[PDB]
């Protein structure tokens, strides 16, 4: 029993979406409808600084 | 010469040699069978009831 060699996947995969979104999540930028992006981990730091209502 | 042919000498020596080879071969077959992929079900794609593909 030789180790199987599965056929490779097709052209279209999830990697393009994830890579594009991960590139978008940082490096600032300008969204079409709004004004400005904020890198991930910077918006999260801003969320802790301003905080959220409790109870 | 009394009760045996001339080639009995070679036949007896070859029989001893073949017996040793057969013992070694039996040991080897036993070990290989117990270390085989069929025995341990390795590299065999087990068919599933719903045919899920990772
Ligand atoms: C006495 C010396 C050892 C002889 C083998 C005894 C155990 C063999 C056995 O129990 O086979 C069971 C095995 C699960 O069943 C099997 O895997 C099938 C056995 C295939 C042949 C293995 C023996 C070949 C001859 C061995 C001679 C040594």
């Amino acid at each position: 029993p030789f180790t199987p060699q599965p056929a490779p996947v097709t052209g279209n995969t999830y990697r393009t979406y994830v890579n594009d979104a991960r590139t978008l999540l940082n490096s600032y930028g300008y969204t079409m409808e709004g004004k400005v992006h904020i890198p991930i981990d910077r918006a999260m730091d801003l969320i802790v600084e301003r905080g959220l209502p409790v109870r | 010469a009394q009760i045996f042919p001339r080639n009995a000498n070679l036949l007896s020596r070859l029989s001893i040699f073949a017996l040793v080879l057969l013992v070694v071969e039996g040991i080897l077959i036993l070990g290989v069978y117990f270390r085989s992929n069929y025995f341990r079900q390795v590299n065999v794609a087990i068919e599933q009831p719903v045919a899920f593909s990772h």
